[PDB]
């Protein structure tokens, strides 16, 4: 994938949101912006030009599933790179966001290998 | 059933 794919980070503590992207930073992606929920995620995404979405699950005013849900059946994001971030893996939370479209699926706290793992899973995939 | 069902998501 390119070095220089746009990456939205979302999670609504500020704390997680730079350890993301600072891991992001390690992998050599350096285009990444920040947002804090799902409204002020597709807000900035209005920008254009995103090319990758990570997101929490639980944020305020919309929540993780609800951004992908809305993402999915947007009619110009639909097909948008998301990895969904957890605090945990329970079988109903993989099975929703399974559902919903996600790319893929990672429990907090991960390291950078972590990270690329999936990111490359999905890369694969997309034929990306 | 957890690291299994995410195998076959591809997760
Ligand atoms: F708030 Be996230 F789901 F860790
Ligand atoms: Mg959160």
């Amino acid at each position: 994938a390119d070095k220089e794919l746009k990456f939205l980070v979302v999670d609504d503590f500020s704390t997680m949101r730079r350890i993301v992207r600072n891991l992001l930073k390690e992998l050599g992606f350096n285009n990444v912006e920040e947002a804090e929920d799902g409204v002020d995620a597709l807000n900035k995404l209005q920008a254009g030009g995103f090319g990758f979405i990570i997101s929490d699950w639980n944020m305020p005013n919309m929540d993780g599933l609800e951004l992908l849900k809305t993402i999915r059946a947007d009619s110009a994001m639909s097909a948008l790179p998301v990895l969904m971030v957890t605090a945990e893996a329970k079988k109903e939370n993989i099975i929703a966001a399974a559902q919903a479209g996600a790319s893929g699926y990672v429990v907090k706290p991960f390291t950078a290998a972590t990270l690329e793992e999936k990111l490359n899973k999905i890369f694969e995939k997309l034929g990306m | 059933q957890v690291d299994d069902l995410l195998d076959s998501l591809g997760f």
